[PDB]
């Protein structure tokens, strides 16, 4: 009654129904490694990160939606996990231009830290590398779109919790762009919010842009004015 | 080295100044920034 | 062997050299940092973090630094839980203000609701 | 393209030149504020425009390990020409 | 290939585009065969009506559609350029389409 | 997993943990933690009374000489009421192995002042007691090596910051050389890299 | 394994007695050192002539901490900010701000040549090569405020050469 | 609650220790101000002795009063001893005036010390 037991590794944990796979592994305190989850926003299967095995299951379960059925064993750190981990790691990194040090997010980026906790390191697919031009978004968020993963991340929540229902995806397979076809100059209110939100360099600020970094700056407690929300 | 003495650059001193300290015409420092803050400027007319 | 003691705070902040100025001028806040928003990482927490109150740091005038006065703006100690840090602030005698640990909510999230019938949630494009 | 300011020395490229009220061109008496001759604004105004046919094209700066890695710059825009962030020097297209 | 809109007129609206009222009673149809709840599911079937009436399609025909169908126009923007039937660019009257690949070559 | 990998074993590992149990069960009244490493470096975790008891056992016994002493910092540690950890290295002459003796204290109750079974204890001590500040019961000489003779705090400290409190200039005004109060030009820019995600998740703790 | 040595005797025969009597009271063996003194002094030393002769060096030699440019292009630096994260005294300091035309840059560009350990990482950093360990050691300076390069100033220091510098990482963009 | 003490059964055996400490330094004053050609007056460093042992009065633990006895027996070690140079026996004394009083004004004009 009210408690599924799942065995997180072999230890029994007690979860909730109709919650997910990584709430149970939070909940235990595992960082399923994840791109396109955000834990306040809705939830699609895109990012592929999330993979991990749960035995006797040739398949392999995306477990940033998986529902918890009755009394589970999860494989967290199997062998296939590492290799699904470091495949989908080795996939993402070809679409993605050698821009590191001319980014906005250099300690902070995600790509660089799951690829180091989970990655390979000897690249392959020695030429391609796509080159799409980015739109003028507005004076608030400088864009370069060539770095974007189509993550998918802004377009959910912009049309659901902003609702302004303008980020549009273009196109098929490689040729996917994200944004407004038409160029039309993005201003709504709560535009600024979306610079953090993109979780690679594809977005940032535009008076912040090339002036530091995070590593150099300390970081100090303080609580919103001019707004009686706080 | 007369195989190859220049490179076809145009930034290159072709004084080839010597060690220039110790003379009165030598490097001092100074921080190179702009204005901080942009103090702020009264107002021009004189009131009463 | 169960000898002579007496049971009452400690008296250590006589002895680790610091002056009075520094004792009651400046104060400790113990806190547990914050989840850096970018990333997603909650790896930084667990960690009840000490530091102080940050003063002045002037311009170098003839080099444009950070030139400051403080000793001690630059510490930070790693605590395990709030118990730890109570018992060392008052073990070290400055004055302290520790913040609450503010957890995050285990909110419900359902693909199924996510794409029903007759309510208000339609992502209308994915 | 060195200027000269109000007060009478030079300026940076870098836009730190002095007040009518600042002592440090007091400390600067009697030696040589040490400026650069070389303003690479206006050596990229040197620059020309190649002119590429194709639609995504390459970057490497002159040297395999040497300068700035591979960067695939895009042409797809009519108008708005390809600047690389290392190079700096634009393109063109001939479709 | 190429989207971006880059407006250049025969677009960026006032562009002048219209339907025959007989084509509105189509489009009654259309919105008649979808049930209560979903009336932004006719999109595919009045931009093929769209594509029927005009040989290629304009930014105002998918903003009248916009109007129409009480839809965000994003979304008619995305099904625009998503599919293959709906060349949003100009073509000749006929088209030729030479189908060729697998058993074909 | 076979090249480029460094190689174990498991014939030291074997080894030494049937000599750390044997050790523990031969003396049951200190031993609380026998830890093997991995690399075959051998911990065990003391309580702070019987310490010349263990030095004098583990100078001599026959089955283990361990003739030779080493490393012993009493490794600062916040957050423990027993902050303070004298980890006493012992290197053998016969048998060519390493075992450290980690015994807790807190910051005021003193150890038991080591020189007493070892000729090359004493400086070691002295530098201890003028670094971190623990305490000796019965011991020769308490004197300042490696500080100032006016400097105070026990500067190896986590209490200590990275500057002093102390800046040494000469004046001719009183003709010395007096201590004035920090007067720092640069930050100390202190560049945080505790990045998340896990990289080791074998060595995590159990949360709440 | 072991190889100890002293432990031979001198011989109780009358011969070896009386030659190390010999060699003890008749000073032969300090006369052997004064030929060997002499046999070393009559070599042709081993010295330069300073102001004239300079002496070896290798390609990797780090000193000026100057910096390059592109062919007949802008300034190199990027500010990445990696030299000053890797710099092992912080002797690195970069304000840095984006100029209009797009092309990222500085502000202050700042080296304590006070500060400096002389590593390598900063060069070995840089993705671009912009600061770059030097060829030549002739810094000398009389007064202390000199020792702290500038921006403007490390660019005319890269103004009088880059040859040198060309040559020397032409030579080693290779092993490394 | 169990711990073990320095030296002392209560606090008579620490004021013992003190005060056998203090006659020391008090004796210990006109030797090394000769030795030490200084320029201080007696009575004004002597003051400045027994102030600074006023200064750690509000101290009732035995174990601190007699850590506190060993550092002065340190101090009076190498102060009997010509290791200590003019330098920090006038680092005891405060001459390098920070004058900044506890007034408010004077905190005020100075800023930013509160
Ligand atoms: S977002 Fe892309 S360019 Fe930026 S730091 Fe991450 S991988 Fe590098
Ligand atoms: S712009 Fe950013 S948030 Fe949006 S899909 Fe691209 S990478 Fe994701
Ligand atoms: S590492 Fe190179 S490009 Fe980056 S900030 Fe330093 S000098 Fe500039
Ligand atoms: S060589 Fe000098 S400037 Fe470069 S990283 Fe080392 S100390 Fe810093
Ligand atoms: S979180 Fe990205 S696919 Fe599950
Ligand atoms: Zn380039």
């Amino acid at each position: 009654s009210n408690l599924i037991e799942v065995f997180v590794d072999g230890q029994s944990v007690m979860v909730e129904p109709g919650t997910t796979v990584l709430q149970a592994c939070e909940k235990v305190g595992m960082q399923i490694p994840r791109f396109c989850y955000h834990e306040r926003l809705s939830v699609a299967g895109n990012c592929r990160m999330c993979l991990v095995e749960i035995e006797k299951a040739p398949k392999v379960v995306a477990a940033c939606a998986m529902p918890v059925m009755k009394g589970w064993n999860i494989l967290t750190n199997s062998e296939k996990t590492k290799k699904a981990r470091e495949g989908v790691m080795e996939f993402l990194l070809a679409n993605h231009p050698l821009d590191c040090p001319i980014c906005d997010q250099g300690g902070e980026c995600d790509l660089q830290d799951q690829s180091m906790m989970f990655g390979s390191d000897r690249s392959r697919f020695l030429e391609g590398k796509r080159a799409v031009e980015d739109k003028n978004i507005g004076p608030l968020v400088k864009t370069i779109m060539t770095r974007c993963i189509q993550c998918t991340r802004c377009i959910r929540f912009a049309s659901e919790i902003a609702g302004v229902d303008d980020l549009g995806t273009t196109g098929r397979g490689n040729d996917m762009q994200v944004g407004t076809y038409i160029e039309k100059m993005f201003m709504s209110e709560l535009s600024g919010n979306i610079i953090d939100i993109c979780p690679v360099g594809a977005l940032t600020s535009k008076p912040y842009a090339f002036t530091a970094r995070p590593w150099e700056t300390r970081k100090t407690e303080s609580i919103d004015v001019m707004d009686a929300v706080g | 080295p007369t195989v190859k003495p220049p490179t076809a650059r145009k930034f290159i001193w072709t004084n080839h100044k010597f060690n220039l300290s110790g003379t009165p015409q030598q490097y001092v420092p100074y921080s190179t920034t702009r204005k901080k803050i942009q103090e702020w400027v009264p107002p021009s007319t004189p009131y009463k | 062997t169960q000898l002579i003691t007496v049971d009452e705070k400690l008296d250590i902040t006589t002895l680790t050299g610091v002056p009075e100025e520094h004792i009651k001028t400046r104060k400790a806040r113990i806190f547990v940092p914050a989840r850096n928003n970018m990333q997603s990482g909650v790896n930084n927490t667990k960690k009840w973090k000490m530091e102080f109150d940050t003063r002045e740091r002037w311009e170098n005038p003839l080099m444009g630094w950070a030139s400051t006065a403080d000793p001690l703006s630059n510490l930070v100690l790693t605590f395990s839980t709030k118990e730890d840090a109570i018992a060392f602030a008052e073990k070290n005698g400055w004055s302290y203000d520790v913040e609450e640990r503010k957890v995050p909510k285990p909110k419900s999230k359902s693909y199924g609701a996510n794409f029903s019938w007759n309510k208000r949630t339609r992502v209308s494009t994915k | 393209g060195v200027r000269t300011s109000p007060t009478g020395e030079k300026v940076t490229h870098t836009g730190q030149v002095y007040d009518d009220e600042d002592y440090r061109r007091v400390r600067f008496v009697g030696r040589q504020k040490e400026v650069n001759e070389n303003f690479a604004i206006d050596l990229i105004a040197e620059q020309p425009v190649s002119q590429v046919g194709s639609r995504v094209i390459s970057c490497d700066g002159g040297g395999g390990a040497l300068g700035h890695p591979r960067v695939y710059i895009n042409l797809d825009k009519e108008t708005k020409t390809g600047t690389c962030g290392y190079c700096g020097l634009q393109f063109r297209q001939q479709h | 290939a190429l989207f971006v809109h880059r407006d250049t007129p025969k677009n960026n609206p006032e562009t002048p585009f219209d339907f025959t009222p007989e084509n509105y009673k189509r489009i009654e149809a259309i919105v008649k065969n979808y049930p209560e709840g979903h009336k932004a599911a006719a999109v595919l079937p009045v931009l093929d009506l769209a594509q029927r009436q005009n040989g290629w399609l304009p930014i105002s025909a998918m903003n009248k559609v916009a109007e129409i169908l009480q839809v965000p126009p994003m979304r008619v923007y995305e099904v625009a350029t998503f599919y293959t039937m709906y060349n949003r660019k100009p073509v000749g009257k006929y088209h030729i389409q030479v189908c060729t690949t697998t058993p074909c070559m | 997993t076979r090249p480029t990998v460094r190689p174990r074993n498991d014939v030291a590992h074997k080894q030494l943990s049937a000599f750390g149990e044997y050790v523990a069960e031969i003396l049951p009244k200190y031993v609380q933690q026998v830890q093997v490493s991995c690399f075959s470096e051998l911990e065990i975790c003391i309580h702070p009374d019987g310490v010349i008891p263990v030095l004098t056992f583990l100078r001599d016994h026959s089955n283990a000489q361990f003739k030779s002493l080493a490393d012993l910092t009493a490794v600062d540690i916040p957050t423990r009421q027993n902050r303070f950890e004298i980890v006493y290295n012992l290197l053998s002459l016969r048998f060519n192995s390493r075992i450290r003796v980690k015994t807790y204290t807190d910051e005021l109750t003193p150890v038991e002042s080591s020189v007493s079974v070892y000729k090359a204890a004493n400086w070691y001590e002295r530098e201890i007691w003028d670094m971190f500040g623990v305490f000796f019961a019965n011991h020769p000489d308490l004197r300042r090596i490696l500080t100032d003779y006016g400097f105070e705090g026990h500067p190896f400290r986590k209490d200590f910051p990275l500057s002093g409190y102390v800046e040494l200039r000469y004046d001719d005004e009183v003709k010395r050389v007096v201590a004035e109060p920090v007067e720092l030009a640069q930050e100390f820019r202190k560049f945080d890299l505790n990045s998340p995600w896990e990289a080791f998740p074998a060595y995590r703790q159990p949360p709440e | 394994t072991y190889k100890y040595v002293n432990l031979r005797e001198p011989s109780m025969d009358m011969k070896s007695v009386t030659d190390r009597a010999a060699q003890t009271l008749l000073w032969t063996e300090l006369i052997r050192g004064l030929g060997m003194t002499l046999s070393y002094l009559f070599r042709e030393p081993a010295t330069i002539n300073y102001p004239f002769e300079k002496g070896p060096l290798s390609p990797r030699f780090r000193g000026e901490h100057a910096l390059r440019r592109y062919p007949s292009g802008e300034e190199r630096c990027i500010a990445c900010k990696l030299c000053e994260a890797v710099c092992p005294a912080q002797a690195i300091t970069i304000e840095a701000e984006p100029r209009a035309d797009g092309s990222r840059r500085t502000t202050r560009y700042d080296i304590d040549m006070t500060k400096c350990i002389y590593c390598g990482f900063c060069q070995e950093a840089c993705p671009v090569d912009a600061i770059v360990e030097g060829p030549n050691f002739e810094f000398s300076t009389e007064t202390h405020e000199e020792l702290l390069y500038n921006k403007e100033k490390l660019l005319n220091n890269g103004d009088k050469w880059e040859a040198e510098i060309a040559a020397n990482i032409q030579a080693d963009y290779l092993y490394r | 609650t169990s711990v073990k003490p320095i030296f002392s059964r209560d606090m008579n055996e620490a004021k013992r220790r003190v005060r056998e400490l203090y006659r020391a330094w008090y004796r210990e004053v006109p030797n090394t101000v000769h030795l030490f050609q200084l320029d201080i007056s007696v009575k004004q460093g002597r003051d400045k002795v027994r102030e600074m042992f006023k200064k750690n009065a509000h101290v009732t633990d035995p174990r601190v009063v007699d850590l506190l006895v060993i550092k002065g027996k340190m101090e009076l070690e190498e102060t009997i001893n010509v290791w200590k140079q003019r330098t920090h026996v006038m680092r005891f004394f405060h001459e390098t005036e920070a004058p900044r009083p506890k007034d408010f004004l004077s905190k005020f004009y100075v800023g930013h010390d509160p």
